[PDB]
RNA sequence: AAACGGCUCUAAUCUAUUAG
DNA sequence: TAATAGATTAGAGCCGTTTA
């Protein structure tokens, strides 16, 4: 279960971009089910397949496939439990307008079994990491910081960072939630909700499609029917409507594959693929922090 | 009867300063934004598995179908799209011939030792999996 | 006759040259550029002219800023305007803009006449218009570039500005019992007696009881309750915690409004308990399904419910549970229950699972839509809601038609 | 572990209350 | 310490490959 996971936390000391292909995916016909059909019958994705993989394959060798169209510092940060390890991801936009998408590392650990909150030092460490590498990124503090996660930001922690920020920077909490119990229908035609579509619940609160039927692939990204993602501005104040635009925008840098777009802000994603990283194996310091090497 | 906003879908950039909405159809029109030479490519696993990614490889330079070609977009081939070379001929090959943590070990140590002495430079490691 | 030529500045516009020259001989059409078809070691304007005035569809002349200016663009520039009034051919030339700094009215004198195909944003969809241009006019395998013709025209199909309306999971409630009880049962209730498996929906709150029915209704299992006085009862007018005025020391604002959503929930239980309804018990809820062969045709109204595919039998239930914080709402959550026989449960889940996921490979939105509606249709006593028992005289009421949404974005419908 | 999705299962935590 | 809920959160796995 934990092949993948211990593998690439084995490589982070040094950094070998590595990417994990089972013969049941680059040869699916040969492996079958011993009574029929392949195990995995990929002949209706073959391309996309390909797509994917050479996206991997041009990502992990050092090229970038495709930026993202400032000041703002998107940082995502998941928890996993193993006591709980928050890793971040940072992407943002730097003078010579060339996206930085390199992702947050050195997780920072809350003892606490089932709170998934960071405390006041290990938030002051991260928020400020961030801040650092901004700052050698583009040689200025960002004027918004977007701080996003899977959970809400407690209290302390938020005062916590709101200390560490520096001046003349707000700062914002965004909280995404997956698999809420929203499952908005079409009543005229046969297909899905078109992707791109929100639910202003409030001015703080909102529901996005950020994945769902497409018109420009005349389908949908997903089968069944799409739930939508929750978006809480819990903390900070931003507009609803610039977040769940920064939120469609984030849902695009998923280099790890080659789709349209993903339902959760790819930042989250790729910050929890690196935390699986580092939960798999012993604690490295300074880890690699590009997703070339965990993705 | 709520009011349900629309969000315009951001333009990821190409090359070529183009913007395209799916990164599908703007990698097959104008092509990633930076020009590496090509992928040296290091396969690490069974000669099997050596053998289906050289074949998977070599698949992969010629265009290859999908099922339904309009709901998920062609791949006209790595060369074509990407503009790099990463032929299966140019692969750099380790042979494999608390269980976890060894077979862990195994892949690991075959890397190391790949990249430490072997002279050959490698881009990415394409560890093949048994199954 | 049959060939396209495109003229451009040299040193400086290649890489939109070679592209477009590629594409167009992917869409089929055989194109001539100087840095990808004139050959070296020959004559180049000599060749250049005979491509011209000989081999030439039409003339593509990029309009850059230096592109206009040149002199070599404008000398196959004048010769094509002396083959176009050779040919009597109209819109023989055709400009094309890529360079956004140049005006329109910069453009050099002897173009400034055509309309110039835009190409300054989104060369894909310049390409797309230089093509339906290409196509208007006739301008001279088949199953393997209809793709890329297909590609370059859906790379551009924006949400078209249509009104749009959508049914949703969220069934508004429309009423709620005025008065929350809390009864006072220190003795009357035993401590050691479970609060759920009473007739009508109660939770243990403090010494109290917090139900929505009267002080009464608990009798037949609970007969020791008889006598009670009134006045003991907390009795809460629970649209203050639904606006969430009432905050006071002995309850909270979300206190009590979680445990209004508590009895929801649990009322919707006891509901389908008496709904004709069969259960079954996920993660964390309870759906509730039909059974075979209970309904005319396997379907309510027009819209099946249970039906069978290879050797099993499929079942459309519904798991509700309440949440206050937009709005009184219930949301409904479908699933697809499985069985052997149609009446009998299967106990294996993984198989459960695979079905489930194989009944819903060719599940769409209309098919869900249309199952939801029906099945909440069918649990509704009203012609236009549902019922929820909490009390004799109190009463929780569904909205049978979910919370109706619009949007001013969608599409067109695939055929 | 090409990948995303729906789905299922389990567990934990924070609140509020009740019995040890 | 145990229980009963809601709310949140986290983990895993499992099947399809998104109706033309
Ligand atoms: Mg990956």
């Amino acid at each position: 279960a934990q092949f993948h996971d211990q593998l690439k936390a084995r490589l982070l000391e040094h950094t070998i971009p590595t990417q994990i292909l089972r013969e049941s995916t680059l040869a699916w016909r040969d492996f079958k089910n011993t009574f029929g059909a392949p195990i995995r019958d990929f002949s209706k994705i073959e391309g996309h397949l390909a797509w994917t993989i050479s996206t991997a394959a041009y990502y992990k060798a050092g090229g970038k496939p495709w930026k993202l169209g400032p000041g703002v510092c998107y940082l995502g940060l998941v928890y996993k439990k193993i006591q709980n390890a928050c890793c971040a991801a940072q992407m943002f936009l730097d003078n010579g307008d060339g996206t930085v998408f390199k992702g947050e590392v050195g997780p920072w650990y809350n003892p606490e079994k089932g709170e998934y909150h960071l405390k006041p030092k290990e938030a002051k460490a991260l928020l400020t990491q961030a801040l650092e590498s901004y700052k050698e990124q583009n040689k200025s503090y960002p004027k918004e910081v977007f701080i996003h996660a899977r959970t809400r930001f407690n209290d302390e922690e938020w005062n916590a960072f709101n200390e560490v920020t520096p001046k003349n920077t707000n700062l914002v909490g965004v909280t995404i939630t997956k698999s809420k119990p929203l499952k908005l229908y079409k009543t005229e035609g046969a297909f899905p909700i078109m992707r791109g579509n929100a639910y202003i619940v409030d001015e703080k609160k909102a529901f996005l499609w950020t994945l769902g039927f497409v018109p420009k692939l005349q389908s949908t990204l997903s089968m069944e029917v799409p739930n939508p993602i929750f978006i809480e501005i819990n903390k900070g104040e931003a507009e609803i409507q610039q977040v769940l635009k920064d939120i469609l925008a984030l849902t695009k840098l998923n280099y790890n594959a080659c789709i349209y777009a993903d339902g959760e802000p790819v930042t989250l994603r790729f910050a929890n693929k690196i935390g699986e990283i580092l939960t798999a194996s012993t604690e490295i310091k300074t880890p690699p922090l590009a997703f070339k090497y965990y993705i | 009867m709520k009011e349900l906003i629309y969000i315009e879908e951001p333009s990821i950039l190409f090359a070529h300063g183009q913007k395209c909405t799916d990164p599908r159809d703007g990698l097959a029109l104008f092509g990633p934004l930076n020009q590496i030479y090509g992928i040296k490519s290091g396969v690490v696993g069974t000669q099997k598995g050596l053998q289906i990614f050289k074949s998977y490889l070599d698949k992969i330079q010629k265009p290859i179908y999908n099922h339904n070609n309009i709901t998920r977009p062609m791949f006209p081939g790595f060369e074509a799209v990407f503009g790099c070379k990463w032929e299966s001929q140019n692969i750099v090959f380790k042979e494999i011939t608390k269980r976890t943590y060894d077979l862990v070990t195994l892949f690991n140590d075959k890397i190391i030792t790949a990249n430490k002495n072997d002279e050959e430079r490698v881009d990415v490691w394409f560890v093949i999996v048994p199954e | 006759r049959n060939k396209i030529f495109i003229s451009h500045a040299t040193p400086e516009d290649d890489d939109f040259t070679r592209w477009l020259s590629l594409k167009l001989i992917g869409l089929g059409y055989e194109v001539w550029c100087d840095i990808l078809f004139l050959d070296k070691g020959v004559d180049f304007w000599s060749t250049i002219e005979k491509e011209i005035r000989e081999n030439t569809c039409k003339f593509l002349i990029v309009s850059s800023t230096a592109g206009n200016k040149r002199e070599g663009v404008l000398k196959e520039l004048a010769v094509a305007t002396k083959v176009k009034k050779h040919l009597q051919d109209d819109m023989f030339i055709i400009p094309l803009a890529i360079d956004e700094n140049l005006s329109y009215d910069d453009i050099n004198i002897e173009i400034v006449r055509l309309n110039a195909i835009d190409f300054k944003k989104s060369w894909a969809k310049g390409l797309q218009d230089l093509l339906d241009a290409f196509e208007k006019q006739n301008v001279p395998d088949h199953s393997k570039s209809n793709l890329l013709y297909q590609q370059i025209f859906l790379h551009d199909k924006q949400a078209i500005e249509k009104e749009e309306t959508y049914d949703s999971n969220w069934f508004p409630i429309i009423s709620f019992p005025n008065e929350l009880r809390f009864h006072r049962y220190d003795w009357r209730l035993p401590k050691q007696f479970d609060v759920r498996t009473l007739a009508f929906p109660a939770i243990r709150y403090k010494e109290y009881l917090c139900t929505f029915a009267w002080e009464y209704d608990f009798i037949h299992q609970l007969p020791k309750t008889e006598t009670y006085n009134g006045q003991e009862s907390i009795r809460i007018s629970t649209s203050d915690i639904l606006s969430g005025r009432y905050d006071t020391d002995f309850i909270r604002n979300y206190e009590c409004q979680r445990l209004i959503v508590q009895l929801i929930n649990k009322a919707f239980e006891l509901r389908m308990k008496d709904k004709n309804v069969r259960e079954y018990q996920m993660s964390k809820t309870f759906a509730y399904w039909i059974e075979k062969g209970k309904l005319e045709k396997d379907k309510f109204e027009k819209i099946k419910l249970v039906g069978k595919q290879k050797n099993k039998y499929w079942h459309f239930g519904i798991s509700a549970a309440g949440k206050l914080y937009p709005s009184p709402v219930l949301m409904v959550s479908s699933h697809i229950i499985f069985t052997m026989d149609g009446i009998n449960l299967i106990k294996s889940k993984s198989i459960q699972h695979s079905s489930r996921r194989k009944q819903g490979k060719n599940w769409w939105n209309d098919k869900w839509r249309e199952k939801l509606l029906a099945f909440i249709r069918f649990l509704s006593d009203d012609q236009n809601a549902i019922y929820l028992n909490v009390g004799s005289e109190e009463k929780i009421l569904i909205s049978n038609k979910p919370l109706k949404f619009f949007g001013k974005m969608s599409y067109v419908t695939p055929s």
